[PDB]
Order: structure tokens, then sequence, then C-alpha cells
């Protein structure tokens, strides 16, 4: 039975188009997630100081 | 020009066509993410998320 | 006005039976009035662990020294009194004695291998003659470059199994061997189910048959005290073994990667995408013309004095590659062609060279096969290995189903992103680290 | 008629007056460098020359003098068999290459 | 022991380079005009790190600071003098040098003649964002006029004109940026010098017959050196009447009246050199096509090598060939003096005839000449 | 490409004399002007003529221009 990492290998890695394309995609998806994760994690160590946390308060 | 008209050239752009598109997809995923394209972007889910 | 065909489906077919014992009698009979009669034994250093590594070795070169029945100038005053030529081949898989005679005679050559198999005698100081004749050989095979690269790459790519060990073995067993040591090889490993009695030309089969029940039967295949050998499936490992001695002239390198067994059905493929990478010597009169892309740039830039592709298939494994001599500033070259030929093979193969390699293929298989000696070996080696003298019609339709999608398949399966091993001897230090010939192995292009 | 238009040429063109002949301004293009290597000692040796005299004529801004002005008929393609069959051979090759 | 010219690293280089390169023997005054290029690189650079001493590049102070060069910086005049019409002196040798190139088939020379033509487009960034660093009328709205060409370009237009710009319009960074990019530029130039000499050197130099020299080759040292210092002798002769006697000759008044973002000059027109591309640009009415136009105009000089149909490689044997290149430089003339004169109904038409006869000669008439002659010497 | 190993040549004989033991400037006029006007009679016919057709396109041009500037009396008529 092939293994995961093997299975990604045959579909993916071994040929360098394919390599690449998961690449890149992993790229966008892993900005996106990246960006968001640590957004978050800087948001609540901060919760209650930055501007947007408290920027209903005065708005409108 | 002439001297790649032949069965074997055709052969070779038959064999070489699938990884050239797959180039091809790669430089166009690369020219989007690289650039933010919110054309191409905007459809695509959970990255859409973002503006 | 026969067509291949025609004369495939002509060719005369080979007929095996079994006697009780397991012996399997083979035959193809010719008009010629000489024939090749031979015992092919599966018995070789791969079935050898270490303490007795080079037994075989040993009982060959002691199998013609004397029997019990005759004595040791006995045996070879009756084949020379009669023509014929008696003669032994030792490899990690498998052992042969074929004696080439005239038709009229087989009923003694039958006789003599019967002899040489079963009742041979191992006398003491014969064994002791022949270790000191075999230790004299193994410094001279140290001579023989290619024999040496080769030997070198089976123990790197075949490391901690039993085909690593060479079929002459260490000089330090040759030296320890015994006659209880060597009787117990013939007892283990020569079997009647694991022998082959083949024959070709002039040789009836019925007589044949006959004979080898008259002859033969008494060999037993039962194992004393049910101690069985058992086949060992061997690992093979991307290794580089380099013995770098700047003196000797040109640099021998040989590179493979693992390939089919014997039964494996891609070795067809294989062996057409070896014959597209081609074969070339500096003796080569083609030169620059060859078709070999390889073949032709080395004769341009002198590249390599000799460069050839081999195809060495083992029951489980083998080694798919080519050996190269060249000279000291040629390696990187060389092996980036050799490389390139291959992952353009794998990648990008197309029809044109895909029909002159079947072609080729063709050729080899049907000049090979002719003789008595050839024919003989094969029927036997066939029948130890197929377990079947696959005919030449059936590698005619096999090769002829051969197309540059499965060129390229079967190419990718072996030879693309798979790690190599390497061995190489001489002036090798222009020779690639083994990351840089992994790297050769795959292209960032594709 | 179309001759004297030829010949108008030749006259045009200053390789005659350079003391040189046709095949020896051709540009050495690989088919042209095979050639070369092909041609016979005793014209690849005056060919030499020629072009020597050529480029030390040209380098004062010389040229030769009229009677020794290569002559229109009396000039001689020699380097049009070699290079043709050097050419031909390449043909096939690239015919060999395309199926 | 060994000759340390030949032994020691930097000067085996400097040796194979300039000393005993193999060098025929017949290469014309024409090929002088590289080694002046080089001459002029250096000069520009050494005059424009002196001027940069004593410029700044603030909006506010970029005229003062240019007219301080002028009136009290010790010899600023000569140096700034030197500086524009030495910009002059390299478009004139640059030009010269491509139609040597062209005219004695030295474009066979393939990655030779690429990088060239990447050391003319960057050559030509150089000067056009030169220009602009005086900060004065002509300077503002050339680059104005300039710079939103690219704006033509489709669908990225506006936002790669912008980025350029630095904001909505030609200001203070614009001539920052142009700061920066022209102190950088000229330095990529002396690298991409420096590869061109090197593949120049793999395939040695064209002669003025086209026919190879290897027969006949002279020490570089003994007779170009000399060559090329008289070469450079008359450059400076030239420049400095240039800078001299008619300081202000190749350049137009109206760049010492302060930019002023709120008037346009009488007549906006680029540096004499960029005129020959400015009539192509303007002739053609649409924005972009007037776009591919400029670029398609240096761009032309990557396809000669394709071009080349005839069996020899000089035009010295090949008369109407000849015809046809001195066809081409009168065009070239044309188009200059057509960028200098207005857009209006005699100029117009004699525009866009010079373009369309530039790239007809270029493209079409060039080969089929040759291809004509190869038929006339039984070829 | 050093020197030693250029190109095959074989039979040449070169003679050069020195640069000090021989004028700089033999006969700079005498022979100089006649190989002067050789040279410019074979050149002119080709490199002029293109040339003499800008100066017919910049004279007519700049004639053209000026006639469209002045005024033309039969707009101002009746
Ligand atoms: C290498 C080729 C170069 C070219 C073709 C070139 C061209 C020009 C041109 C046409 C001008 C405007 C002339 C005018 O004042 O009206 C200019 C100005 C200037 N350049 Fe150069 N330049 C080159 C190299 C350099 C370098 C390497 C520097 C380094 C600092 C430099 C510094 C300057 C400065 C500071 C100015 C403005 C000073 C002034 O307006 O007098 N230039 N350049
Ligand atoms: C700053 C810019 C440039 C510099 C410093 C430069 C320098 C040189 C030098 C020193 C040579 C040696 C031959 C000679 O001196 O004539 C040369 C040769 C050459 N250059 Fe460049 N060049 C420049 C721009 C260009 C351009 C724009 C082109 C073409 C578009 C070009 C194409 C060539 C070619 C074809 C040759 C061959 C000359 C021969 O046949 O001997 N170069 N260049």
């Amino acid at each position: 039975a092939p293994t995961l990492t093997a299975r990604l290998y045959s579909l993916l890695f071994r040929r360098t188009s394919t390599f690449a394309l998961t690449i890149a995609v992993g790229a966008l998806f892993f900005e996106r997630a990246f960006d968001q994760g640590a957004d978050a994690i800087y948001e609540h160590i901060n919760q209650g100081k930055l501007w947007k946390h408290i920027k209903h308060k005065y708005e409108n | 020009l002439s001297r790649f008209l032949g069965p074997r050239y055709r052969e070779l752009a038959r064999n070489w066509i699938p990884t050239a598109s797959m180039w091809g997809a790669v430089g166009a995923v690369g020219l989007v993410w690289a650039t933010d394209w919110r054309l191409i972007l905007d459809w695509v889910p959970y990255i859409n998320g973002k503006f | 006005t026969a067509t291949y065909a025609q004369a495939l489906q002509s060719v005369p077919e080979t007929q095996v039976s079994q006697l009780d014992n397991g012996l399997r009698v083979a035959s193809e009979q010719s008009s010629q009035p000489t024939c090749t009669v031979g015992v092919w034994i599966d018995a070789g250093s791969r079935y050898e662990n270490e303490k007795n590594n080079g037994a075989g070795y040993f009982v060959e070169h002691l199998a013609f020294k004397g029997t019990k029945n005759r004595p040791g100038s006995a045996l070879e005053k009756e084949v020379e009194s009669m023509g014929a030529h008696l003669n032994a081949y030792s490899t990690r898989e498998h052992t042969a004695y074929y004696i080439k005679a005239l038709s009229k005679d087989l009923p003694k050559a039958v006789e003599l291998l019967a002899d040489i198999v079963q009742n041979c005698s191992l006398e003491d100081s014969q064994i002791e003659k022949e270790r000191d004749v075999i230790l004299q050989e193994l410094q001279e095979n140290d001579s023989s470059m290619r024999d040496v690269v080769f030997d070198y790459l089976h123990a790197t790519a075949f490391q901690g199994t039993p085909l690593a060990q060479s079929v002459e073995g260490p000089s330090e067993n040759v030296r320890k061997l015994s006659r209880a040591d060597l009787t117990e090889y013939v007892s283990q490993h020569y079997k009647a189910p694991r022998m082959v009695l083949a024959a070709a030309g002039g040789v009836e089969h019925r007589q044949l048959l006959d004979l080898a029940q008259k002859h033969f039967s008494s060999l037993s295949g039962t194992y004393v005290e049910d101690a069985v050998p058992a086949f060992t499936p061997c690992r093979f490992t991307g290794s580089e073994i380099r013995h770098r001695d700047d003196a000797l002239p040109l640099a021998h390198v040989a590179i493979a990667v693992e390939g089919p067994g014997w039964a494996n059905p891609d070795n067809v493929p294989l062996q057409v995408a070896n014959a597209i990478i081609g074969h070339y010597d500096s003796t080569y009169g083609g030169g620059t013309h060859m078709s070999s892309t390889l073949a032709s740039v080395a004769a341009t830039r002198k590249l390599c004095q000799s460069f050839q592709t081999f195809n060495i298939c083992y029951a489980e494994t083998g080694l798919l590659g080519a050996h190269f001599v060249c000279d000291n500033m040629s390696i990187d070259d060389m092996m980036f062609f050799l490389q390139g030929q291959w992952m353009r093979l794998c990648t990008s193969a197309t029809e044109s060279e895909v029909v002159r390699g079947k072609n080729i293929l063709r050729n080899a298989l049907v000049s090979h096969l002719d003789g008595t000696t050839p024919v003989c070996e094969d029927i036997g080696r066939s029948l130890l290995t197929y377990g079947r003298r696959i005919p030449l019609a059936e590698w005619e339709s096999r090769i002829a189903e051969v197309d540059a999608s499965v060129v390229r398949e079967v190419c990718s399966k072996y030879f693309y992103d798979q790690c190599p091993a390497v061995a190489g001897l001489g002036p090798i230090e222009q020779l690639p680290d083994y990351n840089r010939i992994r790297s050769g192995m795959f292209w960032l292009r594709f | 008629w179309l001759e004297g238009i030829r010949k108008w040429y030749y006259n045009a063109a200053g390789f005659n007056k350079l003391g040189l002949m046709r095949d020896d301004t051709i540009y050495e293009d690989d088919d042209v460098k095979e050639a070369i290597r092909r041609l016979p000692e005793n014209l690849y040796n005056d060919r030499v020359f020629r072009i020597k005299r050529a480029l030390d004529l040209t380098m004062r801004q010389q040229i030769l003098p009229k009677e020794q002005w290569t002559k229109y008929e009396e000039d001689k393609f020699y380097l049009e068999p070699y290079l043709k069959e050097v050419i031909r051979e390449r043909k096939e090759r690239e015919e060999w290459a395309k199926k | 022991m060994t000759n340390i010219r030949k032994s020691h690293p930097l000067m085996k280089i400097i040796n194979n380079a300039f000393i005993d390169l193999p060098a025929p023997s017949n290469i014309s005054s024409w090929w002088n005009f590289g080694s002046l290029l080089g001459i002029c690189l250096i000069l520009q650079i050494l005059t424009g790190l002196f001027l940069a001493m004593h410029y700044t590049s603030d909006t506010t102070t970029a005229f003062s600071s240019v007219t301080h060069i002028c009136r009290d910086v010790n010899y600023g005049w000569v140096i700034r003098y030197l500086h524009a019409n030495g910009a002059s002196m390299f478009f004139i040798c640059l030009f010269i040098h491509v139609g040597r190139g062209l005219y004695y088939g030295s474009y066979m020379f393939l990655e030779t003649w690429n990088i060239g033509v990447v050391l003319l487009f960057t050559v030509m960034a150089t000067a056009f964002m030169g220009y602009v660093l005086p900060w004065g009328q002509m300077s503002f709205w050339g680059a104005t006029v300039i710079t939103n060409l690219l704006s033509a370009i489709p669908y990225i237009g506006t936002d790669l004109v912008e980025w350029i710009w630095g904001g909505f319009s030609v200001d203070k960074a614009t001539l920052t940026r142009f700061f920066a990019f022209h102190f950088i530029l000229p330095f990529i130039i002396t690298a991409l010098a420096a590869v061109h000499l090197l593949f120049l050197h793999e395939t040695g130099s064209n002669n003025p017959t086209g026919i190879s020299s290897d027969m006949d080759k002279i020490p570089f040292h003994p007779y170009y050196t000399i060559k090329d210092i008289l070469g450079a002798l008359f450059m400076m002769l030239i420049l400095l009447i240039l800078v001299l006697f008619s300081p202000d000759l190749l350049g137009d008044p109206d760049n010492y009246t302060p930019a002023n973002p709120l008037n346009t000059p009488p007549h906006i027109k680029p540096e004499w050199y960029f005129l020959f591309a400015y009539a192509i640009l303007r002739s053609i009415p649409n924005k972009l096509g007037g776009v591919l136009a400029l670029v398609a105009s240096i761009l032309i000089l990557i396809l000669m090598p394709m071009l080349h149909t005839s069996k020899q490689r000089s035009m010295m044997f090949r008369p109407l060939s000849q015809c046809l290149f001195w066809m081409l430089v009168a065009d070239l003339i044309t188009l200059t003096w057509i960028g200098g004169q207005p857009v209006e109904h005699p100029f117009i038409i004699i525009g866009q005839l010079a373009s369309i006869l530039y790239f007809l000669i270029i493209l079409v008439l060039m080969p089929i000449t040759s291809i004509i002659e190869n038929n006339l010497l039984k070829w | 490409r050093e020197f030693g190993h250029l190109t095959r040549m074989r039979h040449v004989i070169t003679y050069s004399l020195s640069p000090f033991e021989q004028r700089a400037f033999p006969h700079y006029f005498t022979k100089g002007i006649p190989n002067v006007l050789r040279r410019t009679r074979a050149c002119i016919l080709r490199v002029a003529p293109p040339f003499v057709v800008f100066y017919l396109v910049y004279t007519w041009g700049t004639q053209e221009f000026e006639k469209s500037k002045r005024k033309n009396p039969a707009a101002y008529e009746n």
C-alpha cells in the first residue's frame, strides 16, 4: 500500500512541472493561511489596544 | 525552419506539449499570486476572503 | 521466399521432459552432425554465504580433474580422444558444464557429464593444487579492469546481500576452503530439481531422455536432514565505490539502476532502449555518423575509448546501466551525455529510434542463438530462469509490441529520479560526486 | 543580356580590384569552413595568399594595378563543388533527422 | 622565470584583452569608435560624479544647484558642458558604431550584437533620465510626454506610469528616482561593456572586407593603441570645440527657464539623439502603435542577423546594398529633422513616408537586394 | 585564440622595414592626393545620391511649410 508521502511523490513531486504547481498553489494558500493565523495571534496578544478593536467606540 | 517541420519534430512537440502546458500553468499561477490579481483571485475560494 | 515470420515459425521447437528425480531434459534438434550437451545447475555465489563463498568456483575448478569412476587424466583423455570440448562457466546465479562433441558421441558425453556432476572425487591433493591456481587467478583478474569494475558495481549496488559476493570469492576463503565444505556445497546446491540437461544440434530427444534416465537417474533432490536452501530477495542500494588509482592509464566507470528480474515483461522494452543508447568502441568504423548520439559525440570528441550498455538480470533484481572507459579529463562529459540520453529516452523518445532499437534487438536475439553452444546455453538458462524456452516468435511478438510510449514509460519507471549505483576505477577524480550524478537522473525542464 | 549585367556587378564589386576571386569573399559559415578544410593544399594556399594580399591592400587603402585585376571569365569557383557537397551532406543529415 | 604580463592573472586578462589581442590589420577608422565609446563612458562617469558632488535632486534646489555648478563652482561650467556635450558625442559614436556593424556585417557576432542592443537601450534610458535632472522647462515637459507614452500599454498602463512617476504626475519623486537611476545605470553599462568585449574576443574583430583575417593579424598594443589614442584626440577636438566655442549648440534654450508645471514650453522636443524615434512615434496616430513602433525601431536591430540573406558578410563588395544602406542613413537624418519640426501638414506626410521607408529598407528591400546580388554573382 | 595557433598559412614571405629606417610620411601629398581622388570617385556615386534626395526634401518641406503659413488672399476676399 502506497503511503501518503509516496502518493504525493508519484502524483506531484516526480515531474518538476507538477512539483512547481504544488509549490505555487501551496504558496498562495500558505500566504492566506499564515497571514490570517499570525494576524490573529498578534491581535489576540494585543487585544483591546489595537485601533481596530477600539474604532467602534468613536466612529458613527 | 523547414528543418523542424517533420514527423519526428511533431512527435517531440506532442511529447513536450503537456510539460509546456504545466509550465504555463505554473507561470499563470505565479503571476496571479505575485501580483495578487484580484480578477482571477476573487474567484479562488478562501483566498477571496482577502480583499 | 521465406519471411522473418515464416522463418521464426519454422525454427525447431525445444522439447522439455522431466525425469522423476526432477532433472529436466530439453533438446533442440537440427541436421547438424555436431551437438552440445551440458548440465546447467541453479547454483552460484548468490546461493553462498560468507564462509563458503568461492566454493562453487573451487568445485568448477576441480570438476574436470577427476571422478571416482575415471581418474583425473582419464576424463580429459576420453573427452579429447573423441574430439569433444569440455567447458564450464560459473556465474553469480548459474553454473554450467557443457561438452561440444559429435552427435554420434552423445552417449559418452552424457556419461561423462553425469560422472562430473555426481561422482566428483574432490581429492584433497587436487584441492591444494587448485587452491594455488585459484589464488594465482585472483591475482590475475585484478588486471582485468572491466571485471573489477563490475564486481565493485555488484558490491556497492547489492551491498549486504549474497549477490554482492564475487563468484571467485575472497582469497581468505580460498585458502581456508576444505574438502568438507566443497562436498557440502555439492550436496546442498547440486540437486536434480535444480539441474537441467540441455542439448542442441543432432540430438534426438528420446535418445537424450533415455540416456539421462540411464545415467542421471540416481541424482536426488532430497536435502540431508531437511536442510533446504531458501532464496533471498536482494536489496539494491544506491551507492558509489571509487577506487582512485591515478597510475592506471584509463578510467573505468560503471553506473546502473535497479532493473527487472528475468521474468519481468519490462525486460524487452528496456533492451530496446539500451539498444537505442547503443555501444561504442574506438575501433568502431562508424564513428561520427553512428546513430547513437552518445556514440557520435564520443567519436567526434574522442570522449571515451569504449562505452557499452548492459542489462544484467537476476531472478528478482538486475543491474541496468552502462560501462565506459575514458580519459581522466573526459569522465564528466561522458557521464553528462549518458545521463542525458537516459533522460531523453525517458521523456522525449521517438518512434524512429524505437524502430531501430527493436530491429537491433531482433538481430541480436537471432544471431546469438546460432550454433549448438549458444542454443544449448539458451535452452538451459531459459529453463532455469524463465521456466521455459521463450520461442523466437514470442520474442518477436513482444518486441513488436514495443512503441515509443512503452519505451518512455519503462525508462521513466526504471531510470528517472532513481538513485544510481556507481563504481569507479583509475583516474576518476573528474567523476562527478554522487549528489551531481543523482541530480543528472532528473530534468528540471520535465 | 544577363551576362552583361552580371559583368557589370563583377566590376562594380571590388573583389576583382583587390585581386580576390568570388569564392574568396564568401562568408565563412560552418559549411564554408568545412569546404575550406576540404580544399586541396594548392588551392588553400592560393586562397590564403590572395586574402592576405587583399587585406594588406585594404590596410593601405590601395588597389591592385589594373592589369592585375581578376577577370570575370578567368575567375574560377574553386570552392563551389566542395561547398555544394558539404551542403548536400548537411541536407541529407537534416532529412534523416526530420523523420 | 616568466613574463609577468602573461603569468599574472589580472595582468594576463589585461594583456589578452588589450595588449596582445590578435587584431585584423585592415580595420579602418570606423573601428576606432568603440574605444571612443569607452572613453566617452569614462569621461561621462567622471564628469557626472564631479557634478553630483554639487547637485541636489530636490525640485526646490535642482535648477539652482546646476546654476551654482555653472557660476560659483570653480571650473564647474567646463564640467557641466563637458557632460552635456559628451552625451551627444556618446550618441554620435553609438550611431556610427551601429552603422559600421550594419554596413560591414558585424552583426554575425550574434551575442556581441545583442549585448550591444541591450547597451543601447541602457544608454538611451540614462540620457533620458539625465536630461530631467536639470529640471528645466524642457526637462519636465519632455519627461511628461515620454513617460506618458507608457500609459498606452494595455491594462497595466496607468499603474506602470504612476509607479514610475511616483505619483499622479512628474514631480519631486520622479526627479530623485531619475537621479538615482541615472547614477547607477552607467556602471551597469560599464559591466555590460566587459561582457561585450568577452563575446567579441571569442570571435575576434571583423574586417572591412568581411573575410576572415587569421592569416593577417597584427598585435593590438603597438598599432591599435596609437590609432585609438589619435581617435580619442580627434574626439576631444570635436567635443571641446562644442564645450568651449559653442557650449549651447546642441541644447534647446528653454531648458534655462525653471520648470513650470502650469505652462507648456513653446515646443516640446526630445534631445537630438531621440528625435529619430520621436518622429516614428508621432507618425503612427494610435498611441499603442506609436509606442510599439518606437520600441521596434531599436529592436529591429536584433532581427538584422536573421535578415542577412547575402553570401558575403560585408557590404564592401555589395554596391546595391551600399546604396540601400546610405538610403537608410539619409532616412534616419530625415526622421531627425521631422522630429525637430512641428506636427503639421508638410512634415506629417514626410515623417510617415520616412518611417515606412526605414522599416521597409531594413526588413524587405535589403534582403531581396542581397538575394539579387547573390544571383548576379552566379550564386 | 592566441597568436600561435590562429590559422594555417604556408609559403608566404613578408619583408618589413623598421620605422626608424623609413620615412613616416612617404609621398603623403604626391601619392595621397591621387589616391583620395580615386576613392572619392568610386564612393561618391553611391554615398551622395541618397543625401541629395534629403536636401531636396528639406528644401521642399521648408518651402511648403512657409507657404502654408502665408495668408491665402481668397479667404479674406469677399
Ligand atoms: C554614462 C553615460 C551618461 C550619459 C549618457 C549621461 C547623460 C546626461 C545628460 C544628457 C545630462 C543632462 C545634460 C544637461 O545638464 O543638460 C546629464 C546630467 C547629469 N548627469 Fe550624466 N550621463 C551619464 C553618466 C553619468 C554618471 C555616471 C553620473 C554620476 C553621478 C552622472 C551625473 C549627472 C548629473 C549629476 C547630472 C545633472 C547635473 C547637470 O545637469 O549638469 N551622469 N547626464
Ligand atoms: C557603451 C556602449 C558600447 C560600448 C562601450 C562598445 C564597445 C565596443 C568595442 C570597444 C568594440 C571593439 C570593436 C571596436 O572598437 O569597434 C565593440 C565591437 C562591437 N560592438 Fe560594441 N559597444 C557599445 C555598444 C554597442 C551597440 C549599441 C552595438 C549594436 C547595437 C554594438 C555591437 C558591436 C559589434 C557588432 C561589434 C563588432 C565590431 C567588429 O566587428 O570588430 N556595440 N564594441
